[PDB]
Parts: structure tokens; C-alpha cells; sequence
RNA sequence: CUCCUCAUGGUCAGACUAUGUAGGGAAUUUUUGGAAU
């Protein structure tokens, strides 16, 4: 498995945000991120590259399709410093 | 010397402008002591110059003359280790070099632990320079610097040094000093001891391992005979990195050898070497080949007998490898001969190698001195008149015999008896041969059977002879036999005489039983017999013989073998054998032939590994400048059509420089015979 | 690549947008941690101060020595 | 065989990148990953006006096409995979040949 | 065995253009998908079509603020990724 | 004493063989003779050391010219830990694997020392008696006496009483060798000759000497054995207990 | 150089780590392109 998968695990019940292929990015809960990058979310507020903001209450969206993601910076400190 | 002679003591000052003869006595001073350094070859009146061995390693390596006479006498046949470092500071590059007194404690330090004796004493810098050298191949940074100024000098030109005493002697054939010295150079090279286990220097190896076998105390001929991976892990205690230990293991160089010594002569032994390569290639750590020294050492491990050095590829590990390589002996040591002679393999790079596999010597008997041949009497009177009939003349283009044919004639073409008519390539065995066909001929016999190894020279044989022999006796039918057995049967029956190779004619003659043509076969003409000493070709050729000779007692037939051959020491004993008598043989030596011809032989170095090097190229250019500034005509062989089409272009550049381009004839001349 | 780690690294993306963060780690497929990671756009105009973040190794295109390690 | 190899033969090359995108890429190649991942350093670079950088890594499916310099021998660097391979794959009569 | 498979499906496949290339050291024209062609002799492939060409001449067209005019350049020794490949043609 | 003063010594022991004699016992067919070539006892003298003893095992067999005469055709060296005027050795060696071996005899053992004696010490006589108790009672001893500029070769025999004697007297026992006394020894007939020439066996580590390893050493232990060249006293294989003090004195 | 697979030697109660004449890194979530304009 990746190391990075590793800490995207470790992100499971907190707040993150994700940015898609398209552009939008959502922000929320993150409830579980499978191996292959699929995130599922809750609580999620969307940004539109229009600049429209929508409410949510559950997404699910593919590992293909993230651009990225941000963490909060709780993780930052361990164990990935080895 | 010319702007000022007496300031730098010309005395011939006005004698002499361009000071011929002060030059030359220069060069007359300089080579009476190269001589008694044995460095070059010189003669006073004559004036002569060759370069010897030791001179070619003085250049290889640039050792200072003094240097070199200071190696020639301080290097002995007993030298041991010890010796071996004193020799090495008393080289002449560290003259320069002195004992100080902020060196001193350290040196104090450094002498009480040193592993290597010193006769030597603090005081003298040779012990110095020697402990220094100790402390290179243990490894030792300094903080005082001094000392480790000297010892990085000692780096650079160590392995060089060391290099130079190993290869010389290696030329001068000393057993004990040539192992201690290779072992030394591949200290200085690799930078560890032997007790120092060699997986030091592989790169992937960890430290904490070799602490370990440092330290237990135990042969390295077992560890390397440890196959299983969990059980090196816990022979090394240690049961991490026991897989990685053992993967390295099959990538250290481990040999399976074997040799067979057999004589050929008394005095000349040859020595056939089965070496194998077990261990598994690495780009990485190995490079690019295994150059391997193979010594051939006496008894004690006194003198070296031979040596070569041998490049082990990647391609050849794991294959049965043969090297062969002759040895003529002593004199007491031909009359008394030991139990074994050593054979020891060692690696220029890898540690520890030392494979040694006795040659064994039990009951090897050396044969007779050799016989000499059957001496050339002196007459020239047979000619093509004593022939009876006048027909069989018209063929040799010639009237008066040779002087090696004319000792044969006498019972080669009068009577029918069994005849070994023996030596020369040049003296004609062809001419010989003729005669024989002849003789059978004239006695209303026709079966003929022309034996030669060579195929195309067997062809070119038949062209010469069925346009002039076959139509003179008027009806006989020459043929040359074909791949298929059907086929050369059938020219069996039809032609009167066969010309074929040894191979094909016992395929075809393997049944004599059934194939009854070959029961009334009369005459054989054996054409060169010594080719039964090549390979395995030979003997299918010999058991072709032996199977004519067991038909001829078998079926009480007369059968007339003419064997034909070259010059043969053991030949009277193959004669023997073919049921033959001692005033039948005819043997001669090399010698005996109508034209002298000089045989000159000359030696390069580091050819074993090549086809040909650069100084043998230059060197056949001048032979052949010689032959064509005179009148004859040179030719050169060569190893493939590669290789010729390479010495071509390489002989056209020599030209084009030199006067001689010459093809003495007008270059418009050339094109009209090449237009295809 | 492990040179490159704790690195302050110039990562170019797919769309062109150019982050700028600390290596912290990658893996097979090139997706790369960074740490304290910033977007800047058009060349400062248009930086963004986006944290801790991971880039998906597709979208990557190129990376530069940007700084040395904190 | 694999090309891939062939370019991790290219160490210390001196090579112009055309990549998908467009972009000029010049520079030594320090190193090539399998991914086709190109190491190099003392590069300039033209996005589709030279930015000077002294290592970049570039990830191999973004490689449009290497320019290579003509000195280069192919010849001899093409053939090597098929030697390792025959490498990893590898009686009395012996001697045909005599004294 | 499998070796052996795996090579005789490339030789009797589509694949046998640019096998057919490489022997006969003939050239082909190769469409590209930056809209680039590539025409050049075939001296190494790969099944991914990764490809060493020499004696490369390329074309491509553009565009400027009158008729469209075509570009073209020689590449002597051109080394190219699988993937840009839309088409290899081969032909007299 | 220690590695320094001996291992340097060594250099000059191919000297000892320019000059060598033997006070010459009256020949006699009724008994075996031995004859020992130069060059095998050259090279065991190169091995050996000036203070401590050297001892190897020797074997050979009888020529067909006559069977009352033995050739020493094959020096075997064996594992051995040496002190001055003493030494451990191991068991008889089991040789059969090798080649060149066709029923080779055992036929006895070398070793050095220096005194001149017309008899064989305590030391000495126990050990022989250790090796060779219920196996062969006719084995001889060949006792090398070393002094700087010559050599000499005393050869011994031994009685059925001094075996027993040995098997009751291992360690110490300096008295019961005095009343041992002299007479027990038999001086055996050898020869030394440069017409014949012979060969020597090794242990498969190559390293025949145990002295500063201790702890490797065993008395009736197993031990694979080849051809080969046999090495210094003190050589750079025997001492590498040296090399870790040596780089240890520095230090790391 | 990196990740996986496999093999392996070890350790722990499948995981981790060193090594490997090993296999591999073009068919949906990454490296053989849906990009091009």
C-alpha cells in the first residue's frame, strides 16, 4: 500500500477538503477512504469554479476523479517523518 | 651540451661538432649497467640491442633503474613475508622519505602492535615507511598528519610497487615470494588482510557480519562450502541477512578444478586443465572479466615451473572449460620425477580464492629417448629412366628425382611390400604418392585408394591427376568420393581410384563383410599419417587403419599400405604396428629437406588473450618491406576474413607513408583483372 | 526522489497551476505529501496558503528544488 | 525489448524532451526511472522565455518524445537485454583439436 | 513457451508494420496526436509503440494571420513515447 | 619472545641446511631404513620455528626394490599446538579420500626441537605413546635438532614398555621420565637423499597451527585434509588475532 | 531509482524488514493519454 494512502486513512473523522478533476471542491467530514482514493463525506459545503456555494449531506466521490486533497495539520506530526 | 661542452664535461669539445662520439659513449655507459641489471641485450663490438623482460617491466611501471637492480638482488628465491616489506621500503621512490620527531610517539605506538615484523628499528625510515604501509592496509586514518601525507604517497604508488616486484618474480620464477606478493598487490589494491575476511569488499556487505566472522574464529573454506540460507544465518549467528550472505556467497568466485597431467616426449609434458566456474556474475562487483593467474609450481612451492594469466568471462562460468599448455622438464628432474606437481589458481582481485589441486605424478613412466630417423645416404643417381615403362615418364615434368625420393624409389616402385615412405611437407609426398599408384599400377592391379585429411587440397589433387595419369595407363578412372554413402559406392565400383577423406572412406568402408569391393581393395596410399594426432579425426583415421590391417590378417589378403607422413619421432613404432619392418621404414628429420629454410620465431607479450597486437603487426610490415625491396614474394596468414580485411587496411597505412606502396606494376594495369 | 525529501519542492500540475510545499513522502504512483504546501497561479498574484495536502501522482507533471528543508 | 532500458542507458546524456503538453525540456539526463520518470539536471525549460533550473524531474507518461544526440551509438545500445536474457539462461570426444 | 507465443502473435498481428519496418529499414509516416507526422526509418519498437527513429522528418501545419502554411524539421536521432502514436503507416 | 623476535628469526632457517650431519650409526639390513629426501625436510625446517616445536606426521611405503627400505614419499601436517619443548597434536589423519594415496603406511612423525639428545624426552616419548598405543607399535620418530647454521636428524624407535609408560604418565611426571631413563629409545636407521622427492598434506583450513587459536584447537578431533604448500609458523594465516589488536590499538 | 508480485531468511501474533541470474509496472482508481482545436 502507499504511505500516503497510509495517512489518508489516518484522516478518517476529520474535516478535509477535496478538489475534483472538474474543480469543485468539497468540504466536510470525511467518513471513509477506501484504497483506491474513493472518499466518502459528510457535511459537505461545495464550491463551484462559478463561485456558487450548495449544502450537502452525503457524497461519494471516485479516487479517479480527486484532484487532491487537503488534511489538517494534526497528522503532520507522526509517524511519516521516518 | 652543444651551446656549453665543458660545463656539462663534453671532453671531446672540439673534436666532434655534433658530438657523435660523445653521444655514443654516453649510450655505451648506459647499457653496461642496463646489462648488469640484465634491463637490455648489448655487444661491444658488435652492437646488437634487444629489450629482456625485466626492462619491459621497468618501462610498464616506471621503476628508477636503481629500483630495479635494488628488487633484482634483495628479492630471492626465499624471500618470505617479512622480507617482502623491507624490499618495498628500500625501494628508491622513498629516499626521500624520513623519520620525524612529531611522527615518533605514533611510530612507538604503531611498532609494539604491528603484526608484521620489522628488522628495522624506529630510527631507520625503512621501518617507518613499512609500518605505514601496514597501516594502509589495515586502514588507519591519522590525526597527525604528517605520517598520513606520507602514507597517502604510499597509496598512490604502493599497489604500483608492490605490482612491479610480484611481476618480476613472476618472470623470474620464485614460488614462495610470487603468492605472498600477489596477495600483497591485492592488499594494496582491495585494502584489507587476509585474516580480514574477503567479504569486506563486496559493497552491499553490512559491518556488523564481517565483525562477526572476524571474530569467530573460523576456516572460510566452510562457510563457502554452506549452501542452505537459514543455516548460514545460523552458522554466522546472526539469522538476519543470512539470505542476503548467501546470494553473495555464490557471487564470490568458488572453482571446481581438476588437471591431468601426461607426457608427450620424455622431456616435453603437457598438461590438460579442467577448470570450472561455479560462482554467479555481477556487473556491479565483478566488472567486466575474472582475470585469473594459473601457476604450475614444483613440489615444494620452490620455483615456478609456468604460469599464464587467464581471463574468465561471464560466458564461460558454469561451462566445462579445458586449457591445455606444455612444460619441458629438467634434466634431474626428467631422470627422477616427483609425486605431484601443485597447480594453484588465485584471483588478481577477489580474496582467498586459492584453489591448489595437485597434478598427480604416480608411476607416470617416461618413454625412450627419442630414435633418431634413417640417415640420408648420398646419392642422386635415380632418375625417370629406371622406371620400366617409358610411358609412366611423360608425367612428373621432370627427369632427375629428389634427394629424400630418390633413398625411397628403391622400394617404392620395385617391389610391393608395405611401405613407410615418411617425412616433409615441402620433399614431395604427392610425387611419392604418384609413384605408388604406378608401381600398382604396372602389376595389373587398379584398385586405388588416396587417403588425405585435407578436402580442398584433395580436389585440387583430382584435377591434377585425371588429366595426365588416368589417360596414360590409357583406361584408369580417377574420382573423388561424395557425402552420399550410395554415391560413393557406386564410384567404388566404377572408378579404378578413389581419392576421399578418412571420415568418408570408413563410412563407407564400415562394412567390408557385406560391401565385398572393399574385401579386394590392393592398394592404399595413407597421405599424411601424422594428422592421426589431430583430435578426434585422427582416430577415426587410425581406426580406419587398424580396420584395413584386421581385414588384411582376417582374409589373409596382400594388401600394400603406403603411408605417407611427416616427420615422426615415435614413426617407426607406427610402422610397426602396420605391419611393417624396419628396413621398409623411411623416417627423416625436419632438417634433411633440399631447401634451408630458417624458422624465425619471435615472442610478444600480453598476446595469449588476442589475435595479434600492434608490435606484430609493425613487425610483419618490416618482414614483408624486406621481401618486397628484394626480390621474393611474402605472403602472412591470419585468423578469419575479419581479421585480414583489418592487417589490409592497416598495411595500406603503413604504405602510403613509406616509399613502398609499390605493386610493381603500373596502377592502370590492375583495374582490367579486378573489373568483376 | 528520496534526495528530494523534506525538500521544499516546486510541483507543476496537469492544469498548470503550480503548488509549492515541503516532500514529505511519495509512493508508487507518485502521489506526494506536502507540507505547508502553497498555490500560486499566473507566475506573487493569486497565492493561496492550502496547508498540508496530497497531489495525485496522474496530475503531476514536473518537479523542481524550490528550497532547502525547514 | 524494453525501451525503457534503453533509456536508462542515457545517464549523462545531454537531450532536448518535446512532453505532451508542449513543453521543451534540455538537459543531462542524471537519471531515468522504468516509469520512464526523467531525472536531469543544468536544464533549461520553455513552457509553451527559458527557466533555468538545476534538477528537474519529469514523470514519464508526460514525455511526448526524447531528442537523443546524433553521436549516440544505437547500434550498440539497443542490443544489451537479449545478451542479459541469454546470460540468465546459461564425455569423451571433447577435443576436435590436437597437440 | 510462452516467450515464443507472445513474439510469434507480434510477428503475424498488426504488429508486423513496424517488425516489417524495422527489417527492411524502410520508412513509415507516423500521425501523432499533437497533430504532428513523423516520417522516419524504424530502428527499435516496443508493444507499448515506443520507438527509436532515425532520419526523422517531421510536419505539422499552422496557422498564421494568412494561409495556413506547413512547418517541417529533421530530427536525426529521435527517441518517442507509445502513446502519442494515433497511426503508423506504411507504405512505397 | 612472542610473534616479533621468533617471526623474524624464521627468515634465516633455509641457513641451517647448508651444513648437515648426523653421527653415523653402522648400517644393518636386519632391520627397516628409511630414506628422507632434502627438499621435504628443507621446507619442514622453512615452517618450522626456532624456540617451539614442530611436529608433522610422515608416511610412505615400501619400493619394490627393496621391502626392507621405506621412502618418505608423503609429509602429513597436522593440527597441532606448540610450546617450547612440548606440543598438542591431533589424531592420525584419515587420508584415504585423497589421491595418490594407494595403501600409504603410516609410518611415523617429525618433529623439532633444541637439544641434542641421543634419546626421546617426556614430552615426547607421551605423546608418541598417545598416538600410536593400540595402532602400530613399529612406527618410528625422526627428532630434528635446530641450531643456527646446521641441522641435525635424529631418528628413534620405541619398545612395547615405553607405550604403557606413556598411557600411565600424561601430564607432568618429570620424575618417572628420569627413571625412564635413555635406554628405552632405539636409534632407527634413516637417510637423507636428493635422488627422491616428496609431497605434502594440510588440513582443508590451512592453517596447521594453533597456537594463538585456542579455542579452535581440539585433541581427538575431525579433520577434512589436501595437498598443498604448508605455511610459516608465524604467518600472516596463523596470526590473526594480531590483526584486530593491530587496527585495535588505534582503535575503531 | 521506485512500487507490486513471487521466492526467500529472519522476527511478531497475516504484517514488517534485508537479499534475489526471478515476473512485472498498454483494457475503468494513477505510468503507455479523451485528447486536439
Amino acid at each position: 500500500n502507499g504511505i500516503p494512502v497510509k495517512l489518508l486513512n489516518e484522516a478518517q473523522g476529520h474535516i478535509v477538503s477535496l478538489e475534483l478533476t472538474t474543480g469543485a471542491t468539497y468540504r466536510g467530514k470525511l467518513v471513509e477512504s477506501e484504497d483506491s482514493m474513493n472518499v466518502q463525506l459528510r457535511d459537505v459545503i461545495a464550491t463551484e469554479p462559478q463561485g456558487a456555494v450548495t449544502h450537502m449531506d452525503q457524497i461519494f466521490v471516485r479516487g479517479s476523479q480527486i484532484k487532491f486533497i487537503v488534511v489538517p495539520d494534526l497528522l503532520k506530526n507522526a509517524p511519516l517523518f521516518k | 651540451m652543444l651551446a656549453s661542452p665543458m660545463l656539462y664535461k663534453v671532453p671531446d669539445i672540439s673534436s666532434d661538432g655534433q658530438l657523435k662520439k660523445f653521444r655514443e659513449s654516453l649510450v655505451h655507459s648506459a647499457l653496461c649497467i642496463l646489462k648488469e641489471q640484465e634491463l637490455v641485450l648489448y655487444d661491444a663490438e658488435n652492437d646488437v640491442i634487444e629489450a629482456t623482460d625485466l626492462g619491459n617491466i621497468a618501462s610498464s611501471f616506471y621503476i628508477n633503474h636503481a629500483s630495479m637492480d635494488v628488487y633484482n638482488r634483495e628479492l630471492d628465491e626465499h624471500t618470505t613475508q617479512i622480507d617482502l616489506f623491507r624490499i618495498f621500503s628500500m625501494s628508491e621512490e622513498f629516499k626521500y622519505v624520513s623519520v620525524r620527531y612529531e611522527e615518533k610517539r605514533e611510530l612507538k605506538q604503531l611498532l609494539e602492535k604491528a603484526p608484521i615484523p620489522i628488522r628495522e628499528d624506529i630510527d631507520d625510515p625503512l621501518a617507518k615507511v613499512n609500518v605505514l604501509l601496514q597501516s594502509y592496509f589495515s586502514q588507519l586514518k591519522f590525526e597527525g598528519f604528517a605520517l598520513n601525507s606520507d602514507i597517502v604517497f604510499i597509496h598512490q604508488n604502493a599497489g604500483r610497487l608492490l605490482r612491479a616486484m610480484f611481476e618480476i618474480c613472476l618472470k623470474r620464477g620464485w614460488g614462495h615470494p610470487t603468492r605472498m606478493l600477489l596477495n600483497l598487490c591485492k592488499s594494496a589494491t582491495t585494502k584489507m588482510w587476509p585474516t580480514n575476511c574477503p567479504l569486506r569488499q563486496f559493497k552491499t556487505c553490512p559491518v556488523e557480519v564481517i565483525k562477526r566472522l572476524e571474530a569467530s574464529t573460523v576456516p572460510w573454506g566452510d562457510y563457502l562450502q554452506l549452501e542452505t540460507p537459514a543455516e548460514v544465518g545460523r552458522a554466522i549467528r546472526s539469522e538476519k541477512y543470512g539470505k542476503q550472505v548467501y546470494d553473495l556467497l555464490k557471487r564470490f568466485p568458488k572453482m571446481s578444478v581438476t588437471c591431468n597431467a601426461q607426457p608427450i616426449t620424455r622431456s616435453v609434458m603437457r598438461f590438460n586443465i579442467e577448470i570450472i566456474a561455479d560462482w554467479i556474475w555481477d556487473m556491479n562487483v565483478h566488472g567486466s572479466l575474472e582475470p585469473f593467474l594459473l601457476m604450475l609450481e614444483d613440489t615444494d612451492g620452490d620455483s615456478i615451473l609456468y604460469y599464464d594469466v587467464l581471463f574468465i568471462t561471464p560466458d564461460i562460468v558454469g561451462h566445462e572449460f579445458t586449457l591445455s599448455f606444455t612444460y619441458e622438464l629438467k634434466q634431474h628432474n626428467q631422470n627422477n620425477l616427483p609425486p605431484n606437481f601443485f597447480l594453484t589458481l588465485i584471483s588478481e582481485n577477489w580474496w582467498h580464492s586459492e584453489f591448489e589441486i595437485p597434478v598427480s605424478f604416480n608411476g607416470f613412466k617416461l618413454p625412450k629417448k627419442f630414435p633418431p630417423p634413417t640417415p640420408l645416404l648420398e646419392n642422386i643417381s635415380i632418375s625417370t629412366s629406371e622406371l620400366g615403362n617409358d610411358d609412366f615418364s611423360e608425367v612428373f615434368e621432370f627427369k632427375t628425382f629428389n634427394k629424400i625420393q630418390s633413398q625411397v624409389f628403391e622400394s617404392l616402385y620395385n617391389s610391393n611390400d608395405s611401405v613407410f615412405v615418411g617425412s616433409g611437407k615441402g620433399t614431395g609426398k604427392t610425387a611419392m604418392a604418384e609413384l605408388a599408384l604406378l608401381n600398382h599400377w604396372r602389376q595389373n592391379k587398379g584398385r586405388a585408394v588416396y587417403i588425405n585429411p585435407s578436402g580442398e587440397k584433395i580436389d585440387f589433387l583430382l584435377s591434377d591427376w585425371n588429366k595426365r595419369f588416368s589417360h596414360l595407363a590409357g583406361g584408369k578412372i580417377i574420382n573423388k568420393l561424395g557425402n552420399d554413402p550410395s554415391l560413393n559406392l557406386k564410384l567404388l565400383a566404377k572408378s579404378h581410384v578413389l581419392l576421399a577423406t578418412p571420415v568418408q572412406f570408413e563410412l563407407l568402408s564400415r562394412r567390408w563383410r557385406q560391401r565385398k569391393n572393399i574385401q579386394s581393395l590392393e592398394l592404399m596410399i595413407y597421405d599424411d599419417a601424422h594428422e592421426i594426432s589431430q583430435g578426434v579425426y585422427g582416430a577415426v583415421y587410425e581406426t580406419l587403419i587398424s580396420r584395413m590391417i584386421f581385414i588384411a590378417t582376417q582374409l589373409e589378403k596382400k594388401i600394400r599400405f603406403v603411408c605417407l607422413s611427416n616427420c615422426l619421432a615415435n614413426a617407426r613404432d607406427f610402422g610397426e604396428w602396420a605391419g611393417m619392418t624396419k628396413s621398409n621404414i623411411y623416417n627423416f628429420s625436419p632438417s634433411e629437406r633440399i631447401e634451408p629454410l630458417e624458422i624465425n620465431i619471435q615472442s610478444f607479450k600480453d598476446v595469449e588473450h588476442i589475435s595479434f597486437n600492434f608490435s606484430m603487426l609493425q613487425m610483419a610490415f618490416e618482414a614483408s618491406a624486406a621481401a618486397a625491396g628484394n626480390r621474393n614474394s611474402s605472403s602472412v596468414f591470419l585468423p578469419s576474413r575479419k581479421d585480414c580485411m583489418e592487417v589490409a587496411s592497416a598495411f595500406m597505412k603503413f604504405s602510403k607513408a613509406i616509399e613502398w606502396d609499390m605493386l610493381n606494376v603500373e596502377e592502370e594495369q590492375i583495374v582490367p583483372y579486378i573489373e568483376k | 526522489l528520496a534526495n528530494l525529501i523534506d525538500y521544499k519542492l516546486r510541483v507543476l500540475t496537469q492544469d498548470g497551476r503550480v503548488y509549492i510545499g515541503q516532500l514529505m513522502a511519495f509512493d508508487k504512483h507518485m502521489n506526494l505529501v506536502l507540507n505547508e504546501c502553497i498555490e500560486e497561479r499566473v507566475p506573487k498574484v493569486e497565492k493561496r496558503v492550502l496547508g498540508l495536502t496530497i497531489l495525485r501522482g496522474e496530475q503531476i507533471l514536473s518537479t523542481v528544488v524550490e528550497d532547502k528543508p525547514l | 525489448m524494453k525501451l525503457v532500458n534503453f533509456l536508462k542507458k542515457l545517464r549523462n546524456e545531454q537531450v532536448t524532451i518535446e512532453l505532451k503538453n508542449g513543453t521543451t525540456v534540455w538537459g543531462t539526463l542524471q537519471s531515468v526511472s522504468p516509469q520512464m520518470n526523467a531525472i536531469l539536471t543544468d536544464v533549461k525549460l520553455t513552457l509553451p522565455n527559458i527557466a533555468s533550473l538545476q534538477y528537474i524531474n519529469i514523470r514519464g507518461n508526460t514525455i511526448r518524445q526524447i531528442i537523443l544526440p546524433d553521436s549516440l551509438n544505437l547500434d550498440s545500445l539497443l542490443v544489451d537485454q537479449k545478451q542479459l536474457n541469454s546470460l540468465r539462461r546459461s564425455a569423451n570426444k571433447r577435443p576436435r583439436r590436437g597437440l | 513457451e510462452l516467450e515464443e507465443l507472445e513474439e510469434f502473435e507480434f510477428k503475424h498481428g498488426p504488429m508486423s508494420l513496424i517488425n516489417d519496418a524495422m527489417v527492411t529499414r524502410t520508412p513509415v509516416i507516423i500521425s501523432l496526436r499533437n497533430n504532428h507526422k513523423i516520417i522516419a526509418r524504424v530502428k527499435a519498437f516496443d508493444r507499448h509503440c515506443n520507438m527509436v527513429l532515425e532520419n526523422v522528418k517531421e510536419l505539422w501545419t499552422e496557422k498564421k494571420g494568412k494561409n495556413v502554411i506547413n512547418r517541417e524539421r529533421f530530427i536525426s536521432k529521435l527517441f518517442l513515447r507509445g502513446d502519442s502514436v494515433i497511426v503508423v503507416l506504411k507504405t512505397p | 619472545n612472542e610473534w616479533r623476535k621468533s617471526a623474524i628469526a624464521n627468515t634465516l632457517l633455509y641457513l641451517r641446511l647448508k651444513n648437515i650431519y648426523v653421527s653415523a650409526d653402522d648400517f644393518v639390513e636386519e632391520q627397516n631404513v628409511y630414506v628422507l629426501p632434502k627438499n621435504l625436510l628443507k621446507k619442514f625446517i622453512e615452517i618450522s620455528d626456532v624456540k617451539i616445536q614442530v611436529a608433522a606426521f610422515i608416511y610412505g611405503m615400501s619400493a619394490k626394490d627393496h621391502p626392507k627400505v621405506k621412502e618418505i614419499k608423503t609429509v602429513v601436517l597436522v593440527p597441532q599446538l606448540g610450546h617450547v619443548g612440548s606440543v598438542q597434536i591431533s589424531n592420525i589423519p584419515d587420508i584415504g579420500d585423497l589421491p595418490d594415496t594407494e595403501g600409504l603406511e603410516l609410518l611415523g612423525w617429525i618433529h623439532t626441537q633444541t637439544e641434542e639428545l641421543k634419546f626421546m624426552a617426556a614430552s615426547e616419548v607421551a605423546t608418541h605413546s598417545k598416538l600410536f598405543a593400540d595402532k602400530k607399535r613399529d612406527c618410528i620418530d625422526i627428532s630434528i635438532f635446530s641450531t643456527p647454521g646446521s641441522v641435525s636428524l635424529s631418528a628413534y624407535n620405541l619398545t612395547d614398555e615405553g607405550y604403557q609408560w606413556g598411557e600411565e604418565n600424561k601430564d607432568i611426571m618429570n620424575v618417572l621420565s628420569e627413571g625412564f631413563e635413555p635406554t628405552f629409545s632405539t636409534h632407527a636407521q634413516l637417510l637423507l637423499s636428493d635422488r627422491i622427492t616428496g609431497n605434502f598434506i594440510i588440513p582443508s583450513g590451512n592453517v596447521w597451527n594453533y597456537t594463538f587459536m585456542g579455542t579452535a584447537f581440539n585433541q581427538e578431533g575431525d579433520y577434512n585434509f589436501k595437498y598443498g604448500i604448508p605455511l610459516e609458523f608465524y604467518n600472516e594465516m596463523h596470526r590473526p588475532v594480531h590483526f584486530l589488536q593491530f587496527s585495535e590499538l588505534a582503535g575503531d
